[PDB]
């Protein structure tokens, strides 16, 4: 019914209106046409789902925080638990849909290494989001899948990208946050953030004239995390 | 007229030292006075001129003439069609040592940068900078010792410190941007937002009153 | 689900900023047929204010883009279609709250305080329908808004103090209706001025009322520029 041009415009309209569920549906339909996305289309798809999943991560944290602070009442605890599980169920569906797009279209159709790293990083991100709400066996599966996707992305970035590339730097940031928050490894988090920072400051001459401020901003986030994590 | 008066002033004062630069840019955007002043500076006078500007000393006749020839050259030049990336190395600190990250400052002297990364970083050098701008004058066709392909920024050009960091060797590694570029410059449209970075970015009296 | 469960669910949904859930929970509470508590009434009002609010905001943005585009007929049709999609949602939201107001909230209101609140609310949601309506339907929603506001204002002047926040909130929203919907700055300033004057004459510890009074005064000075 709707062609690619119509769905891309609909997504740009939905973004301005802050109607992210509409933005995500339009970009999901664009992806399912089976053709490789342009950088604009890829960014539209990423912003849409970041906001759709983001709202549930935020809500999950709020309801989790309330669950702990709430009084000893069997009925009240059960309401809170139920409500958290309703948010968890939504989060799982969102992450499963984007992981479906990544495995079926985005990763296999990626022809340039920039895009391959972007989508594998994205795969790591959404498995990390599944890990935050998962427990037991399932947690071990989503935690391994996250590390594996981040590592595959890291391997391609080190061989095919400049150490200042914003996609490579954003990956170093998210992967180091995975080690810190998901694996509870301040050592692995710092080792990764330090190496990425050092490698980038050694080759600032590789900064792209189109994205130099994207690079310096992420480099600041890396450095700030390193000084925060190496406190006292 | 005014260009000829200054051009004559430069030949009277520097003789053959000024005249060797005559006609070195046949893509004649700049006057003879400007081409000779940019040459005299690039070739050797940068050291004495910038020292006097930076220290706030009164300029001698020769320095005065070179400084007005360079000022006139920047007036005619304006902003280039694209952002240019250039490099700069100094044995010690510079005027941006004081400037904190995200804030703007400037050098009192002219700012020589090079298109060649090699004739900049890193052995011996204490502060290494990557510069992004549009108002620089390419003097590589006038003076090009060591094929440095120099791009000069005007004296007192306001620069934003985008990043100031130190190496594990103790080398200050900086990223500067011409303040006049904007704050939306250097951003690839939507990439930071798309990168989904793992980092944090009526009133109250009812509520149940829906005040318009 | 019991009333107690639905109210707790609504309080949880609010904190989580999940207003569609908050609205569904409070709609179900209202449909039980009993008069709502002040807490329950405020929960219902906040829920729908946010649910309708998001669509009013989106509509204004898409409407603004529609005017500034005017270049491609294919782009024009996307914008038109999208604005109409938002409009249809807004109409559904307003129709649900107007259904709750006519079927339960207004007929079960025993105190004048609540009677004024719900009639004011009726005026508000018909005003929201009016913003996106055209032709005959617009004339119907615009009349229904004025009628509900007037009906609330009559009860507020006879049974409430000039400083009551519900009476002051009504004076503010009704004056905004005259200004934005009827395009009558005179009717807007007459209502806002009388409400402000009546309130400052009878002030004799409420920052509540003082805040709404400031909104009314600020509108008066802005409109008499």
């Amino acid at each position: 019914t709707m062609d690619k041009s119509e769905l891309v415009q609909k997504a740009k309209l939905a973004e301005q209106a802050e109607r992210y569920d509409d933005m995500a549906a339009a970009m999901k339909a664009v992806t399912e046409q089976g053709h490789e996305l342009s950088n604009e289309e890829r960014n539209l798809l990423s912003v849409a789902y970041k906001n759709v999943v983001g709202a549930r991560r935020s809500s999950w944290r709020v309801i989790s925080s309330i669950e702990q602070k709430t009084e000893r009442n069997e009925k009240k605890q059960q309401m809170g638990k139920e409500y958290r599980e309703k948010i968890e169920a939504e989060l799982q569906d969102i992450c499963n849909d984007v992981l479906e797009l990544l495995d079926k279209y985005l990763i296999p159709n990626a022809t340039q290494p920039e895009s391959k790293v972007f989508y594998l990083k994205m795969k790591g991100d959404y498995f990390r989001y599944l890990s935050e709400v998962a427990s037991g066996d399932n947690k071990q599966t989503t935690v391994s899948n996250s590390q594996q996707a981040y590592q595959e992305a890291f391997e391609i970035s080190k061989k095919e990208m400049q150490p200042t590339h914003p996609i490579r730097l954003g990956l170093a940031l998210n992967f180091s946050v995975f080690y810190y928050e998901i694996l509870n490894s301040p050592e692995k988090a710092c080792s990764l953030a330090k190496t990425a920072f050092d490698e980038a400051i050694a080759e600032l001459d590789t900064l792209n004239e189109e994205s130099y401020k994207d690079s310096t901003l992420i480099m600041q986030l890396l450095r700030d995390n390193l000084t925060l994590w190496t406190s006292e | 007229g005014a260009d000829k008066a200054l051009a004559d002033g430069l030949v009277k004062r520097f003789g053959a030292d000024a005249e060797k630069y005559l006609g070195r840019q046949p893509g004649g955007i700049h006057s003879d006075a400007e081409v000779m002043a940019l040459g005299l500076y690039t070739g050797i006078h940068y050291a004495d001129l910038n020292r006097a500007l930076r220290q706030g000393q009164e300029l001698d006749a020769g320095q005065k003439l070179i400084d007005q020839g360079m000022s006139a050259a920047f007036e005619k030049s304006g902003q280039a069609e694209q952002v240019v990336k250039t490099f700069r190395g100094t044995r010690g600190g510079d005027a941006f040592n004081a400037v904190e990250e995200g804030k703007v400052g400037h050098d009192d002297g002219y700012l020589s940068t090079s298109l060649n990364p090699g004739v900049a970083r890193s052995f011996g050098q204490g502060t290494i900078s990557t510069v992004f701008g549009r108002s620089g004058i390419d003097v590589s066709g006038i003076s090009n010792y060591k094929n440095a392909k120099a791009i000069l920024y005007n004296k007192e050009t306001d620069m934003r410190v985008l990043l100031s960091a130190s190496d594990e060797q103790g080398v200050t590694r900086r990223v500067l941007e011409e303040a006049a570029l904007g704050e939306l410059s250097g951003h690839s449209q939507g990439l930071l937002d798309a990168l989904d970075l793992a980092s944090k970015p009526v009133r109250l009296r009812m509520r149940g009153l829906d005040l318009a």
